[PDB]
């Protein structure tokens, strides 16, 4: 549910390279 | 007291000058002394005597000051701040469960992360709070992310300046920003009003 997208949202922001 | 001049001292934090001036002068002449010696900008420091905003036409007599009496160089900040951090002081136990831990692979490899998502009560615009799980590095860079909804890149560029020449700061050639130990974060944190959201996320488990 919404932890998936947490899940899936941090790892993108944390990759903004 | 009834003595003609004062010394006074302005510290910034970093460096402390001491300066001697007449009770009648305008602190403006104070203020910009300061600036000029420390190599900075007028517009990036506020000054502060006993928590109160110092106005250039005001005079040592105007404020009653005393003797050896310090003047706090602040340094600029953004504006406006998140509503969601208008209290410095709550205690931090409710936070703890709701930071994550999670492991993300990078090219060599896996590096695990705590995160809490904070959301801006009035916008509703979340951020993340982040820290790596090896060191506790917190990102300042997203804490000031979260803490200044409308802050310009201009304002961020500076204080990620000030962190870079006053905290201890690293980089990770893996993940952007700048990310600073525990003790640092907590510095920060008292800045930006996130003192229970940054106590939270380092006492989480990783």
């Amino acid at each position: 549910g919404s932890a998936e997208e947490d899940d899936e949202l941090f790892q993108n922001y944390v990759l903004q390279q | 007291g009834p003595e003609t001049h004062i010394n006074l001292k302005v510290s910034d934090g970093s460096s402390e000058i001491f300066f001697k001036i007449k009770k009648t002068t305008p602190l403006r002449r104070l203020m910009e002394a300061f600036a000029k010696r420390q190599g900075k900008e007028m517009d990036s420091l506020r000054f502060l005597y006993d928590g109160i905003r110092i106005e250039a036409d005001q005079t040592p007599e105007d404020l009653d000051m005393e003797d050896n009496d310090i003047i706090e160089a602040h340094r600029s900040l953004p504006a406006e701040r998140n509503p969601l951090y208008k209290d410095d002081t709550l205690d931090h136990t409710p936070l703890i469960p709701k930071c994550r831990a999670q492991v993300i692979e990078f090219p060599d490899g896996p590096a695990t992360f705590v995160r809490l998502k904070c959301t801006n009560p009035e916008s509703k615009v979340p951020h993340f709070l982040m820290r790596m799980a090896k060191d506790s590095s917190i990102s300042a860079t997203s804490m000031f992310r979260s803490a200044f909804p409308k802050a310009t890149q201009e304002e961020e560029d500076l204080e990620m300046r000030w962190i870079r020449d006053n905290l201890n700061p690293i980089e990770d050639k893996r993940v952007a920003g700048l990310w600073v130990p525990p003790a640092d974060a907590l510095a920060l944190a008292k800045d930006y009003s996130m003192t229970p959201f940054i106590n939270a996320l380092l006492e989480a488990s990783s």
